[PDB]
């Protein structure tokens, strides 16, 4: 919700950084703002502060190699790495971050054969898009959704459909009017979908998610055409639909359902599109 | 023993597997006080599974004996309160696993009739808020050296907020962020502190449903 | 206590006057700060030595001290237990006795009617009630679990 | 398909090609055997992918061929069990196979032939032959320093490298090295191939000490091992073993000998005081002395002091206590000589007076 | 003398009562003496009065073109009490099908009185579910549970669940039986002291004094 | 505080006194001993705190009195570890306790005696002496039977009951049932104890068989037994042991013989195709013939017929074969006999010759 209005009311807004980063979402003076770095999921508590740490004792990291040696494996684990990829913690460094979740390993392996000089080993016989652009927008974005929760730049579709929407979701839903159950207009601007069972059959699915830039759900008891209307549903790029809403008596997920669909040219009828320019 | 907890637990105990019961108690409606007399006026369905289904009766005639019923005590405290002396002079304590965390086995109420003076513990984070976004404020003071920022030394009238105000641009504003009440700020279109003093009391069922909020802003 | 070693026994605590309700808010304080298990807190039998004044006792039935140590067999062990409430509760020390059908409860009574006629000490008999009626017998035993 | 057999006969292949085979395993069929009567024989054929064992046994008695398939444990137990000197009539009908001996009679559930993985026949590409007793010794001396669970898949088996008159055997799991030399007493081809920890621990099984040639076929990608009428094939894989002549001391100038036993109580001893974790211990080495310590977390102290014969400077190096006592137990000798470059280099060590084994640990730095 | 039956039907009812509007497809039940299949199994197909269920069709499949010249329950009404009557009705989910069996028999309207009167209606799945508890306590669960394949099998329907529910029913209560086993006298009456009386005296009062009501001195 | 012993007076009592020791000591002290030198005589404390052994041995070299608490496993180690022969010297010097042997020297952290916990002596009330050879036969003959984790915890032990001049131990499930009785050639007064599992494990270790009576002595809440100069001390389970006199069968009708090597041979190969996890069997008998037969749910099926001599009723019976095959390890005999009663009971089962062992096992009805 918070991003929501941040998002209108301006811009960076911008992807976690090592080097930069602060305890929490910070606000550089350009940068409205910087990830926190507690809002990563995956990321342990040890981890934060080790990164911090080995910000302070170095100064900004100079390579994906560099962070690597002056914060040991054993502080920042290959799994922490992992995510601090896909959250686009590296993305400045590594432009390239198919070469940088590569790269770690053996980049891992040196700092530790510097510590192995060191101390307390066995020792051993022997012996031995993709360009300055990073990764693909709509790729990296759905990364960074499952790794912190929200798409970055805005929704793979985010940009207005407004007239028809409000983008409140859960939050409006509360104050409603009063019906038997909410009735309601959705546009979906991204879904990835099947059509699924359970080997007895199963009710599902229908994957919403309500921009702009709100909430998303999975729900959850549906069904209505049998295999027409789900693959009407399906997939990318494309949804508006009239779908009957009620605020679910459960907390922590509601139900936004498609009874109807509409499609992008359904859509467009919507009650009939007038063209405005602006001159 | 709130509704869903109380047949969450009752369930269990009757040896039901989860999926059993859960399909009852998602039929219980929402509400922070329910009760059985209130669950059955909410949800029709009630009433006609207790006919219907032998295990539903035993279970609701065995919540009903167990309705309200305390359970344990507390993941949080209710309060911090003052003695005039070592508090064992009027209650004896109770602790957690560690012996830490000690509290009067009397709760908010009781503790006070039997006469300590107590101070409630608050949970929300507006104020960890405020404190969050001073230090950041006056950050920006040694950036360009302007005095540091106090709140309370803000004039009563200032435009740019009731600007921002009348813009409806108030989800994340302490209290006011429900649509319905952004639907009231929009109509109204509120010009001064004393409109932001009425707010919280306008919005309401009562104020709403008896046409005060018309004629007011009329 | 150190005599039967782990096992807990049941005791009511009365406080009779104000100067025993202090002494009973300093036991159970005491209780809490030591720490406990699953089982919750338990007091050691020697603190009512100090913790004492204006505070009267009852065994705890077949399920306290006395009882325990009665249904054992160990006469040498019931003799030093109850020694401990002659010496500091003369008059101050009940022994609880209950009918309500359950395990051992009449061989107890049989035998803790001898010992208190042997030792000159008082009883009281209980219901050791919890619930209003006897059909919430079966919500009470949903309640414990 | 109908046959009958001794019990005697039946029961050391039996036990040969079921004793690896884990009583479920993750694909069904592989816990079950193919049977096969054609002409005058039976051939037993089980594998799990990696290795397989087959036995053929001679068929004196009237015979008919047929395909099946029993469940490999339950039946090697059911025939172990069986009485000393039976005779058993078995005969398969339809998809059930009738066991009788005597009075005994079974009925088992069946998988068909059809559905087993039937592996490739190959090209034989160099061959020898080898008493048992000498494969089992190349084995023995060697086996033990495999890895378990190491990245370099390679290291869990062997390099086999025959050159000139010499079939060699070396194995190690990068942290400890163990080499075997052996002449074999036939010029044979060039090859090299790398058989896996699975493979060596059936191969060293199978070797019933005695008299018996030994012949190994290695193809490129397959190996096949007939002793007699018993045969072991397993897959190989192929790829980059590390070079022993770089892992080799160069040219060990200091000599230590001691008496091997006294040596070997006195390290299973001082082990017991060591770091639970590194098992580490810390030699001390000075002319015709030697003092051995250790210590760990619970600090507790070893010494050790003991006759030897060293002429030398004296040294520091630390090791890895169960690695020597390894190499200590599996080399049964009165005397044994270690040859140290440095602290920081291999060391080799061997019994005084034969070559036949060699073993070598790299140190520690404690 | 002990009877395993199990009704697969044209489907349910989700609420109130399952058996309203709905009638029986096909009756499979197996006859168990001394724990033993006699193989005297009596399985038939009935007159279905109305349309299969979605549900039912999807469960093990069956066309409800094929129990349309199949006789009513008036025709075996006879024929199946007969069958049943004075013995053991071992079912799983008992509510269901006993529900739907007497539901027929009132509309046969013949004095036919409900099974449960002459008939010891015994549930397996409350037996497993104390063996059990929240465990999954299903046919299918438990048939996966003790490794038996209910799916692959060509019998769909009644005969089939009869079939291994009994083969269930047996093994559980089997699985090993055991062994195991499993006044007057002279006696002391301290009475209250003079200054113990003045304490409760003083005592009552406030009890009076306070509360207007002291029963120990009505 | 020093003492001198040789290490062969050390081995069997350092062997015996070690058996006790794996509890995951979670109060460390448990994995240490109590040593304590006082007149010319060093005590051992071996301990878990519900059982307890005690040695003395005679000191002949130097000594001098002190005490201290070692790490037992690791202290056991190492002087079973030393040279045969070895004369080894131990002294305590304050806080830390030296090992040496001849040249070499340990040094290990010690715990002190003072601190480490005392089981109270108390008084016997039964007493007893008996060659090795018959405590043996009775505890092999039973412990077999012993729960091992029970909600009734005083089955995980056995019911010692005296009774004229018979000792006669029971364990027990509550599924099976093995009763053992000898003659003990003393009169005994009539006691009851629960001895732990523990305890009669371990117990079971102590005896070598050998010429050293045992002599055994009973308190109220702790039993313990002397051989020479060893002693065993455990503390007893409370009570109530359930009556097995009323579980018996009241004369079993059938009797039903067989040679117990083959009978046990056909229940080891049957065991093969029965379910894994419930072992059910199903047994036919007819005038002079045995049927065994067992199914599994994967349809396997195995069938033994042989000739037993049997005379009684025609019945039929299925069961755990893996209780009886237990029995039938326990029964160290040529032929058994079997008292039977009906398809619904528990049959008694003897050694055909001796009344000395019993056994009833409950059946499973299938």
């Amino acid at each position: 919700g918070l991003v929501d209005e941040c998002w209108r009311m301006g811009l960076k807004i911008l992807p976690p950084d090592i080097n930069s980063g602060l305890y929490h979402f910070h606000v550089n003076d350009d940068g409205e703002i910087v990830y926190g770095i507690g809002a990563i999921k995956g990321v342990g508590e040890g981890p934060i502060e080790a990164i911090i740490e080995a910000r302070n004792k170095g100064g900004y990291f100079r390579e994906l190699f560099d962070l690597c040696a002056r914060t040991d494996t054993k502080k920042l684990n290959r799994r922490v790495l992992e995510k601090l990829i896909m959250s686009g913690a590296f993305d400045r460094l590594g432009p390239h971050r198919a070469a940088l979740m590569n790269s770690l390993g053996d980049a891992l392996k040196a700092a530790d054969q510097h510590a192995k000089a060191e101390a307390i080993g066995q020792l051993d016989l022997f012996g031995v898009y993709a360009s300055c652009q990073p990764w693909p927008e709509q790729v990296v974005l759905d990364g960074e959704r499952e790794t912190l929760g929200l798409y970055l730049t805005g929704h793979p579709i985010n940009q207005y459909l407004k007239e028809i929407e409000r983008y409140v979701g859960g939050v409006r839903l509360k104050d409603m009017h009063p019906t038997e159950r909410g009735k309601v207009i959705t546009a979906a601007g991204l879904v990835v979908a099947a059509r699924v069972m359970v080997t007895k059959r199963g009710n599902r699915i229908g994957i919403c998610t309500l921009d702009d830039r709100s909430g998303r759900l999975e729900v959850m008891l549906f069904t209505d055409a049998l295999d027409k209307y789900q693959q009407l549903l399906e997939k990318d790029r494309i949804l508006i639909v009239s779908g009957q809403v009620s605020f679910d008596d459960f907390s922590g997920g509601l139900k936004m359902t498609a009874r109807e669909v509409m499609d992008i040219d359904e859509a467009r009828e919507k009650y009939a599109r007038g063209l405005a320019i602006s001159l | 023993m709130a509704a869903k907890a109380v047949i969450r637990d009752v369930g269990r105990v009757l040896g039901h597997p989860y999926g059993f019961v859960d399909r009852i108690s998602k039929l219980i409606p929402p509400d922070p006080g329910m009760t059985l007399a209130k669950a059955f006026e909410a949800e029709p369905q009630l009433p006609e599974i207790y006919e219907a289904d032998e295990e539903v009766k035993a279970l609701i005639d065995m919540a009903r004996k167990l309705e309200g019923v305390t359970r344990n005590a507390g993941k949080h405290a209710g309060g911090v309160v003052i003695a005039p002396t070592k508090i064992t002079d009027f209650a004896p304590l109770y602790c957690d696993e560690e012996g830490k965390h000690p509290v009067t086995q009397f709760d908010k109420s009781d503790v006070e009739y039997a006469g300590l003076v107590k101070f409630d513990f608050l949970g929300l984070r507006t104020l960890t808020i405020i404190n969050w976004a001073l230090e950041m404020i006056n950050k920006r003071r040694a950036k360009n050296g302007e005095p540091p920022l106090d709140i309370a030394a803000i004039p009563l009238d200032d435009k740019k907020s009731f600007d921002m105000l009348q813009r409806s641009e108030t989800t994340a504003v302490f209290q006011l962020e429900s649509r319905g009440m952004k639907d009231l700020i929009k109509r109204l279109q509120p010009d001064c502190f004393e409109d932001m003093i009425a707010l919280v009391a306008l919005f309401r069922p009562g104020p709403l449903q008896s046409g005060m909020v018309d004629n007011f802003i009329d | 206590c150190d005599l039967l070693g782990d096992e807990l026994t049941h005791l009511t605590v009365l406080a009779a006057n104000n100067t025993g309700y202090q002494n009973l808010t300093l036991l159970i304080s005491k209780a809490y700060q030591r720490g406990y298990g699953a089982a919750g807190p338990i007091i050691d039998r020697d603190w009512l030595i100090e913790l004492n004044e204006g505070l009267i006792l009852l065994s705890g039935g077949r399920m306290g001290d006395v009882g325990r140590s009665l249904l054992r067999g160990n006469s040498a062990l019931v003799d030093e237990c109850v020694a401990f409430y002659e010496e500091h509760f003369p008059d101050r020390y009940f022994l609880e006795l209950i009918r309500t059908g359950r395990p051992d409860e009449e061989s107890y009574l049989h035998a803790a009617v001898e010992l208190a006629e042997a030792r000159g000490l008082p009883v009281v008999a209980t219901n050791d009630v919890r619930f209003i009626d006897s059909s919430d017998f079966d919500a009470h035993e949903i309640r414990v679990a | 398909m109908k046959f009958t057999v001794e019990r005697e006969h039946l029961l050391k292949p039996l036990q040969q090609v079921s004793g690896p085979l884990g009583g479920r395993p993750t694909l069904p069929i592989l816990g079950n055997l193919l049977l096969q009567v054609a002409d005058g024989t039976l051939s037993l054929t089980g594998t799990d992918l990696e290795m397989e064992m087959v036995a053929r046994v001679a068929l004196v008695q009237p015979h008919e061929p047929g395909a099946t398939t029993v469940p490999a444990r339950k039946f090697f137990d059911i025939c172990r069990g069986l009485p000393e000197g039976a005779e058993i009539a078995v005969q398969l009908e339809g998809e059930r196979m009738l066991v009788r001996s005597g009075r005994s009679r079974f009925s088992l559930s069946t998988l068909p032939a059809a559905d087993f993985p039937n592996l490739d026949d190959w090209q034989s590409e160099v061959e020898f032959t080898l008493p048992q007793a000498t494969m089992k010794r190349l084995i023995e001396a060697t086996q033990f320093s495999m890895a378990h669970q190491d990245v370099r898949y390679y290291l869990n088996g062997m390099l086999f490298e025959t050159e000139g008159e010499e079939l060699r055997t070396v194995a190690t799991d990068g942290h400890r090295l163990a080499v075997c030399s052996m002449p074999i007493g036939q010029s044979l081809p060039s090859h090299s191939v790398i058989v896996p920890r699975k493979g060596v621990i059936e191969l060293m099984r199978m070797l019933d000490g005695g008299d018996n040639p030994l012949r190994v076929q290695i193809g490129s990608n397959n190996i096949r091992a007939h002793v007699g009428d018993f045969i072991f094939t397993s897959k190989l894989v192929d790829g980059r073993f590390p070079d022993y002549r770089r892992v080799l001391p160069k040219n060990p100038d200091k000599h230590l000998e001691a008496g091997c036993d006294l040596l070997k109580q006195a390290f299973a001893r001082a082990a017991i005081l060591s770091n639970e974790k590194f098992r580490g211990v810390r030699l001390y080495v000075s002319e015709n002395q030697l003092k051995i310590t250790a210590n760990n977390p619970e600090q507790e102290e070893a010494e050790e002091i003991l006759d030897v014969t060293y002429s030398g400077a004296e040294m520091e190096i630390g090791f890895n206590v169960s690695y020597v006592l390894d190499v200590l137990n599996a080399l049964k000798c009165e005397n044994v000589r270690m040859m140290l470059t440095d602290s920081v280099s291999s060391v080799q060590i061997e019994d005084a007076a034969s070559q036949s084994a060699a073993y070598v640990v790299m140190p520690m730095r404690l | 003398r002990q009877i395993v039956l199990d009704t697969e039907t044209t489907g349910m009812n989700q609420i109130g009562a399952h058996y309203e509007g709905h009638k029986i497809i096909e009756i499979g039940a197996v006859e168990v003496v001394n724990r033993r299949l006699t193989g005297n199994n009596f399985h038939v197909y009935l007159k279905p009065d109305r349309l299969v269920d979605p549900e039912a069709f999807g469960v093990h499949g069956i066309a409800d073109e094929f129990l349309l010249d199949k006789p009513t329950f008036a025709e075996v009404a006879d024929e199946f009490m007969d069958y049943i009557r004075g013995a053991e009705l071992v079912i799983h989910n008992a509510a269901f099908d006993i529900g739907f069996m007497d539901y027929e028999f009132s509309l046969l309207k013949r004095d036919i009185p409900k099974t449960n009167t002459f008939c010891k209606v015994t549930d397996s799945l409350a037996v497993a579910r104390k063996m059990f508890p929240g465990k999954r306590n299903s046919l299918d669960a438990l048939c996966a549970r003790y490794e038996i394949d209910n799916s692959k099998r060509t019998l769909h329907g009644a005969l089939l669940d009869a079939q291994i529910l009994a083969e269930v029913y047996l093994a559980m209560t089997g699985g090993q039986l055991s062994l195991p086993l499993a006044q007057a006298s002279k006696l002391r009456v301290v009475f209250a002291t003079d200054e113990e009386i003045a304490a409760h005296e003083a005592r009552l009062d406030l009890v009076q004094k306070k509360g207007g009501s002291c029963l120990w001195r009505a």
